[PDB]
């Protein structure tokens, strides 16, 4: 009588909405435990909506190996650095084959202990346990040439054409002590040639911007907490800066990093975003939204949509999650049960297994005019350096079609879009929908689902006229605000720019207020005013909406208005869908169109918050439901 | 006989079962004690550590000859450094072990496992016995073996026994690259398993006078090789592991007229530990840990009873383990342990109390923990030998070396555990008939509760796994067993045996879902088969004995979680034997051939570690 049976995970799988934006593909590479090689490779695929926990064992009909450290994405091909097993899969990407078995063994049959991997000038290079780092070639796959770099190395990085490899020398803990040194390799000759004294046992090591390397030193003793973060430029290769703040790893866009930390003896961690320039911490918690954290494994960055990706190990022996949160540290969602303790979360665009299309998800920006703001003159306003106007709407049209988040700054800053195809009226239901980035808070100090609440007017017009300019006559759509007392119609702001390039930006209106919207130091840009602006005042006029956001303390909560707003409410389960019956003209007289064709969106609320700085409409993409 | 009068749980294997159960290192046998959880390595020469009733691997306690041996490095005792050349009887107490005429440190541990040694006869005339059990095969296998026996002053005797044990143990092992069905394998050989074992010994019986005056001298150098676990692409492990353990025992046993036992038991223990991996990737060139250990162990038990059939118990104890390595601890401990109302009566209660105090002088914990130990075999029926056994037991674990003084991995503040047993058995036996000379059957439910367990959590940086009191195994299981021997016509033993075992071993240790451990709670934990089972079959004929074993264990799980991805499979250990007698001008020869793992199931016990597959043995011996 084997009454025994596998007892089921009985949380869901995903404990919020999957959405990520211009992402395809999120690899999650998890290291299992030690001496039982349980290791895997999961996947979740955004497109097909697909969660695939044993994705290399349904593919290969293998297991991974043990305690598989690392996962890269490099060439349509994966590299997985797997430690114990002293392999490294070099899968490729479309099918998710295995191609080619490296062995990173010694001269004898003794495993080297690959780490960590990086990639400069299509060179894999490898760092190990044995104090090698490897050169292996993309094409035949071989290893190339071997350097010894010392003691034993943990974690590998490109920065100014060269390697930089973190001599942790961990294991001689008992003996001669951790080592002190990061060592620096050149592409060209391929030599050891400086070796940086950093502080004692260095591991995980990053590149960062402003032509920098950032590498986390740990003490004599882990447990001891004697954490320190280091700068290091890479012009000279020395020690430049030398941050005091406790850390184990970190993830690094623009001049900010998000490190945690975490205690042995307590078991406390905690998860801080860091200012690389100012060398202060900004938020003493990254998780601002009461999501509870107990065993963060490794911190992530996705490179190119923004969100943070926190892995939970737990005790090290049940299946740990995947946490994204968003900039602000609202929590997107979770993956739950994903692996045995989940290591390293890497991202694609590319997937596995058209823009003449329609495919119901518009086709190009008509007019973009926003508003100064914290995310302007970044790479989420459609902005680079040095490039004109028409170049910023042409970026904007690359953004709506790879279904990448754009901004629109303060108050009164407008976009303009069209489709491919008119939308038909549907009368009695809704007729499209407008995406958003705005995430709920599952408790508030109200209800209706409150959280981060962005609320912007929306117009639609009709191309009579058929030229595909938007030179038509603009409806406002009545929302649920609309003709009462809580909204502020012929409201005219205007921005100054400052007259130094880094200032707080001016605003004054025709209503007697004045004010600034604040620089703060997440957003570190030449100027928060936009630079494509060749004049120096601009002006925005519309219908100013009651302020919503409400001082908590740190946790401001952005309080939803019911229905009839952009970025009002999240982009799922319904009050964020639009149709053309509330429309209205401007006298209020109800208008019925047959059709429809432009969508103008304009931020509706003129208010300060603090750390996530002004309240700024924030546009995924607009679809229609036909 | 026994294993039916016994007040707490007992089994026995006498030397003819022994004989039957084809097995070396002793630990091959241990499988078949009915309640027995054994972890386990690879094959010959493996760390082969034993749970009694699914506790701790560490509340155990293997006494050979009459004093209990002592691991203190990582206190799980290897039980495959026992061979069974010289074992005359295996037995495994799940409690107070009967009677209460033991040295106190077999007191206050939850079970256990009692080795004796052969015991000479001396038959009439003959001053010398030689006997020699050269073994062989299986991978290179090879064990000679010397037994000389010598009567000295006709009451002392002398018996110096040697055996080495060199092998090679290379397995034909087929390697899975994953848990499911649809899964490429491979047929790997295993790698570093030469195993170098040397067993001496002089033991001197004086029976003075009733007075026993037991002494013995004890020593084991090793060269076993380390195998590393099957870590897929990656077998090349270059461990290698001395042990040079070494111990001088004396047991005095004196009958001071009526109403007065006394005993006193001594030993001196020195063991040796160098463990070396020139794999290592320490750049001194490889680890060369060396650990020295010392027992000085001391006990002066006294029995005095009151009645022909009311018993008491002192039994003081004392002890002076000593460590040194490559920090250096010692450890003085004082053991004093009172047996309550002991009745030996004949259809009414057989009841017994123990009460066992222990004093610990240790930089570390002082403990004067009390334990109770209660076992009632109360026995309605006179007509038949039916017996109601329950004993309640409170035992618990010390904390090793290993747990207390390793490189700052393990803590200094552990609470040393709990095993609170509940043990309530019936046990039958009968001789109806000649047909079946003998029938015996015994269930017990068993109730172990288990707190603040000390656990090796893993912490995936440097110094991996460290030690923490985060456990509450809760287990529920019950545990049948059965010896029926039965004769057709004549001359033709039929001897059966079988064992069973339920074992529900439920993490109970927080109940929230909001926890780490909260996906822990009510989960079987890692190494627990639910429904292990045995069975053997001995057939006794006057030209050729035949012998089979088979073990079952059902799902066992891993690290607690118990999804299928950490599913181990059920598996089944086939053995058959042939044993044959020769009387060569009064010489006994005896040949015995052994095919292990008949049907060829390479099975794992502990994940990636995998046990040999069909091995053949032969068993050339001399005696006299
Ligand atoms: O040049 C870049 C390419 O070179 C190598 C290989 O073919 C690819 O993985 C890609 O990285």
């Amino acid at each position: 009588c084997d009454d025994l049976e596998d007892k089921p995970s009985i949380v869901p799988e995903s404990n919020g909405d999957v959405f990520e934006t211009g992402t395809a593909e999120m690899y999650i590479l998890s290291e299992g435990l030690f001496n039982q090689n349980n290791s895997s490779l999961a996947r979740y695929s955004f497109n097909r909506q697909r969660c695939t926990n044993n994705y290399f064992s349904a593919n290969n009909q293998r297991g991974l190996g043990d305690t598989a450290n690392d996962i890269a994405i490099y060439g349509n091909k994966i590299y997985v650095v797997v430690n114990v097993s002293s392999t490294v899969e070099v899968i490729d990407f479309p099918t998710g084959k295995s191609i080619r078995q490296i062995s990173m063994l010694r001269d004898n049959g003794s495993s080297r202990q690959p780490r960590a991997i990086a990639f400069d000038k299509d060179k894999a290079y490898i760092c190990s346990y044995d104090g090698t780092v490897a050169r292996i070639d993309t094409t035949s796959l071989e290893i190339e040439e071997i350097v010894t770099v010392g003691r034993n190395a943990e974690d590998i990085c490109v920065q100014n054409g060269k390697l930089y490899v973190s001599n942790s020398g961990g294991l001689d803990y008992s003996g001669p002590g951790v080592d002190t040194t990061v060592s620096v390799i050149d592409i060209t000759t391929f030599k050891e040639t400086k070796k940086i004294e950093v502080g004692p046992n260095p591991g995980k090591i990053l590149p960062g911007l402003e032509e920098a390397v950032y590498v986390v030193t740990r003490g004599t003793d882990i447990e001891a907490g004697d954490y320190h973060l280091v700068k290091i430029d890479s012009r000279t290769d020395a020690v430049a800066i030398t941050y005091d703040e406790k850390v184990l790893s970190f993830a690094i866009d623009g001049p900010i990093a998000y490190l945690y930390t975490y205690d042995y003896q307590t078991k406390d961690s905690a998860i801080k975003v860091f200012d690389l320039n100012a060398g202060t911490v900004i938020r003493d918690n990254f998780i601002t939204d009461g999501t509870a954290i107990q065993t963060p494994f490794s911190i992530q960055l996705n490179p190119f949509s923004g969100n943070i990706y926190i892995t939970e190990a737990y005790n090290y022996t049940v299946k740990g999650d995947v946490l994204c949160f968003n900039q602000q540290g609202q929590l997107q969602y979770r993956l739950n049960d994903i692996g045995l303790n989940p290591n390293t979360v890497v991202f694609s665009d590319k997937a596995s297994q058209d823009p003449n299309a329609p495919s119901a998800f518009a086709n190009k920006v008509f007019e973009y005019i926003p508003a100064p703001g914290q995310f302007i003159n970044t790479t989420t306003s459609a902005y680079e350096d040095g490039f004109s106007a028409g170049q910023v709407l042409e970026h904007a049209t690359e953004k709506l079609k790879k279904k990448s988040v754009i901004s629109l700054g303060g108050f009164g800053g407008t976009i303009t879009v069209g489709f491919h195809q008119s939308i038909r009226n549907s009368k009695g239901e809704y007729d499209f929908r407008i995406l958003g980035n705005a995430s709920y808070n599952q408790n508030t100090g109200t209800g209706a689902l409150g959280g981060s609440a962005e609320p912007g007017i929306v117009l639609v017009s009709k191309d009579e006229n058929g030229n595909g300019l938007p030179d038509d006559e603009w409806y406002e759509l009545a929302g649920s605000e609309y003709g009462k007392d809580t909204e502020t119609r012929n409201y005219e702001i205007t921005y100054y720019r400052p007259q130094p390039a880094n200032g707080d930006v001016r605003w004054t209106d025709n209503q007697g207020g004045e004010g600034f919207v604040y620089r703060n130091s997440y957003h570190q840009q030449d100027s928060y005013y936009p630079n494509w602006i060749e004049e120096d005042e601009i002006t925005f006029r519309g219908t100013r909406l009651k302020d919503n956001a409400i001082n908590e303390g740190g946790t401001w909560v952005g309080y939803c208005y019911p229905w009839g707003y952009a970025d009002n409410h999240p982009n799922r389960s319904e009050f964020s869908q639009f149709k053309i019956d509330w429309a209205v003209d401007q006298n209020g007289n109800h208008v019925e169109l047959d059709k429809i064709d432009f969508v103008k969106i304009y931020t509706a609320v003129n208010q300060n918050v603090g750390w996530m700085g002004e309240i700024s409409t924030e546009v995924m993409t607009v679809e229609d439901l036909h | 006989t026994r294993e039916v009068r016994s007040a707490s749980p007992l089994q026995v294997f006498n030397k003819e079962e022994l004989k039957n159960l084809q097995a070396l290192q002793v630990s091959d046998a241990v499988k078949h004690f009915a309640g027995v959880t054994v972890k386990d390595y690879g094959g010959i020469g493996g760390l082969k550590t034993v749970s009694i009733r699914s506790l701790g691997a560490q509340h155990t306690a293997v006494s050979y000859d009459g004093i209990t041996v002592s691991d203190c490095q990582t206190g799980q005792v290897d039980i495959g450094r026992f061979s069974l050349n010289n074992v005359d009887r295996l037995s495994l107490n799940n409690g107070q072990s009967d009677n209460i005429f033991q040295p106190a440190r077999f007191f206050a541990s939850a079970g256990i496992l009692n080795i004796q040694t052969l015991t000479p006869h001396f038959k009439e005339d003959k001053p010398t016995n030689i006997a020699a059990e050269f073994k062989t095969g299986s991978w290179g296998l090879v064990n000679p073996s010397l037994f000389l026996e010598q009567q000295l002053n006709k009451k002392w005797s002398m018996t110096a026994n040697g055996e080495w044990m060199s092998s090679d143990g290379h397995y034909p092992f087929t390697l899975r690259y994953g848990n499911d069905a649809d899964v490429q394998v491979s047929k790997e050989k295993r790698r570093n398993t030469d195993v170098e074992n040397l067993r001496a010994e002089i033991s001197a019986f004086a029976n003075l006078s009733k007075e026993q005056w037991r002494l013995k001298a004890y020593y084991y150098q090793s060269s076993r090789g380390l195998p590393n676990a099957t870590t897929l692409y990656y077998d090349f492990s270059r461990q290698n592991l001395r042990d040079k353990n070494t111990f001088i025992q004396s047991q005095y046993k004196k009958e001071f007229s009526r109403k007065w036992v006394f005993q006193t038991s001594a030993k001196w223990n020195w063991s040796y530990q160098n463990y070396q991996d020139p794999d290592a990737l320490t750049s001194v060139g490889g680890t060369d840990n060396s650990y020295y250990q010392q027992e000085y162990y001391l006990s002066a038990s006294a029995l005095y009873r009151i009645w022909n059939n009311l018993s008491f118990s002192l039994s003081t104890d004392g002890s002076i383990n000593t460590m040194n390595a490559n920090v250096s601890p010692t450890r003085y401990s004082w053991l004093t342990a009172f047996a309550g109302k002991y009745v030996n009566e004949w259809v009414t209660l057989s009841a017994s109390a123990l009460a066992t105090v222990i004093n610990e002088k240790a930089n570390a914990g002082n403990h004067r923990k009390l334990s109770p130990n209660v076992s009632i075999s109360l026995k309605p029926f006179h007509n038949e030998e039916l017996r109601f056994r329950f004993f309640y037991k409170d035992i618990f674990r010390l904390p090793s070396f290993n747990d207390l003084y390793y490189d700052k991995a393990g803590n200094i503040n552990l609470k040393p555990e709990s095993a609170t047993q509940y043990n309530i058995g019936i046990t039958y036996s009968k001789a109806i008939n000649n047909f079946i000379p003998y029938l015996s059957a015994t269930v017990d439910a068993y109730h172990n509760k288990v707190t603040d367990k000390i656990v090796a959590t893993p912490t995936k940086n440097l110094f991996i796994w460290s030690m923490v009191n985060l456990g509450k195994v809760d287990i529920k299981g019950i545990d049948a067993t059965a010896s029926l021997s039965l004769q057709p016509l004549d001359k033709l033993r039929i001897n059966l045996s079988g064992n069973y075992t339920y074992q529900r071993a439920l993490d109970v240790t927080n109940s929230n879902p909001n926890s780490p451990e909260g996906k822990v709670y009510k989960h079987q934990i890692a190494y627990t088969p639910r429904v292990s089972a045995s069975g053997q079959a001995g057939i006794e004929t006057p030209w050729l004995n035949l012998s089979y074993s088979f073990l079952f264990s059902g799902k066992r799980y891993m690290l607690g979680q118990n999804i299928s991805d950490n599913r181990l499979d059920s598996y089944s250990d086939h053995s058959i034997s042939a044993y044959r007698d020769f009387k060569i001008q009064k010489v006994t020869a005896s040949l015995n051939l052994e095919v292990l793992n008949l049907m060829n199931r390479n099975y794992e016990i502990v994940k990636n570690f995998p046990m040999p597959g069909r091995s053949v043995r032969v068993t050339i011996g001399v005696r006299y």
